[PDB]
């Protein structure tokens, strides 16, 4: 099926505590490969899924070297938007930055990011089409101008086009078994009695990859969406995930209600009910 | 400046079963900013070897983490998750429900 | 594979 590769940066200052800290994480889908922490003492960017683990010192020594230079921009940019919105130098502020690729079920290009935050908004990002920008504030039409006048978009729209699909396409190969697996939901239902007359039926879905799932209760075959507790899709920390939906369910009446599950592991989606 | 309440899930990694080695998680989704402090407590008291993951961020620029511990469960022991955060006036705990 | 090159805001 499709595929996609993202990588997410934040950096937030310390004011009078040092540097700003920095992290960086990157995914091929919901599966994380690897981080960089500016705090953490190796100082290197390192591997978080088996599969990357083979790649080599070379790889390792690039993707570090590559990392570091994102964190000094990063620091940087914090000193920079600081003057833009003329803030105070006492205050911790927060810059985001996510950019990747997606391909198609045919693995050929299919769109595009990269994305920009500053304090948890929209700062300027990429569009669509890879050649312009669209930016949020009076301040962001600064940062819009500069990357105009520097061709920034180009080198970008080379890389997504080219570099990223290529490097998701050979992670999607070597890691072969991780990537190109779905895992299906395993499902059970609980029933717990909230008072005499109704009691809460529970549709579970674990252990499940990747994490898109679709969880739905439906009385008499109608579909029952405000009715439902739905909680977020959580990770169990295995590389899986979890999600739960529930009724409640008036006395006699548990035969009305179907659970039903939608998950790209599944042969047909499932048809659950409580008997 | 934006300020996003930390959504909390208490749960383990398997079904609990007594007896059986497993993970308490705790995971934190949907705040900003990425500042939170996360305990994982057994019968009121802190554990003191809880890990977490790498921090990420939602397409809303939202941050989450998962923290996590060893752990066998018993009849007897209650968990929880206590979190504090720039939005929370006071730290919010999370009971362990072994049906959540 | 991170982008190599590098921009400021």
């Amino acid at each position: 099926g499709s595929h996609s590769m993202r990588y997410f940066f934040t950096s937030v200052s310390r004011p009078g505590r040092g540097e700003p800290r920095f992290i960086a994480v990157g995914y091929v889908d919901d599966t994380q490969f690897v981080r960089f922490d500016s705090d953490a003492a190796s100082q290197r960017m390192e591997p978080r899924a088996p599969w990357i683990e083979q790649e080599g010192p070379e790889y390792w020594d690039g993707e570090t070297r590559k990392v570091k230079a994102h964190s000094q921009t990063h620091r940087v940019d914090l000193g920079t938007l600081r003057g833009y919105y003329n803030q105070s130098e006492a205050g911790s502020h927060t810059v985001q930055r996510m950019y990747g690729c997606d391909v198609g079920s045919d693995w050929r290009f299919l769109r595009g990011y990269h994305q920009y935050a500053y304090d948890g908004k929209d700062y300027i990002a990429l569009k669509e089409d890879l050649r312009s920008w669209t930016a949020a504030d009076m301040a962001a039409q600064t940062t819009k101008h500069k990357w105009e006048a520097a061709h920034v978009a180009e080198q970008l729209r080379a890389y997504l086009e080219g570099t990223c699909v290529e490097w998701l396409r050979r992670y999607l190969e070597n890691g072969k078994e991780t990537l190109q697996r779905t895992d299906a939901p395993k499902t059970h239902m609980t029933h717990h009695a909230v008072s005499d007359h109704e009691a809460t039926l529970r549709c579970w879905a674990l252990s499940f990859y990747p994490a898109e799932i679709t969880l739905t209760w439906q009385r008499d075959g109608e579909d029952q969406t405000q009715d439902t507790e739905l909680v977020e899709t959580r990770p169990a920390g295995d590389g899986t995930f979890q999600k739960w939906a529930a009724v409640v369910v008036p006395s006699g009446q548990e035969q009305r209600y179907t659970c039903h599950v939608q998950h790209e592991g599944l042969p047909k989606p499932l048809t659950l009910r409580w008997e | 400046m934006i300020q996003r309440t930390p959504k909390i899930q208490v749960y383990s990694r398997h079904p609990a079963e007594n007896g059986k080695s497993n993970f308490l998680n705790c995971y934190v989704s949907g705040f900003h900013p990425s500042d939170i402090e996360v305990d994982l407590l057994k019968n009121g008291e802190r554990i003191e070897k809880v890990e977490h993951s790498d921090l990420s961020f939602s397409k809303d620029w939202s941050f989450y983490l998962l923290y996590y511990t060893e752990f066998t469960p018993t009849e007897k022991d209650e968990y929880a998750c206590r979190v504090n955060h720039v939005t929370l006036s006071q730290p919010k705990i999370v009971k362990w429900d072994r049906d959540m | 594979l991170l982008y190599g090159f590098v921009n400021y805001v």
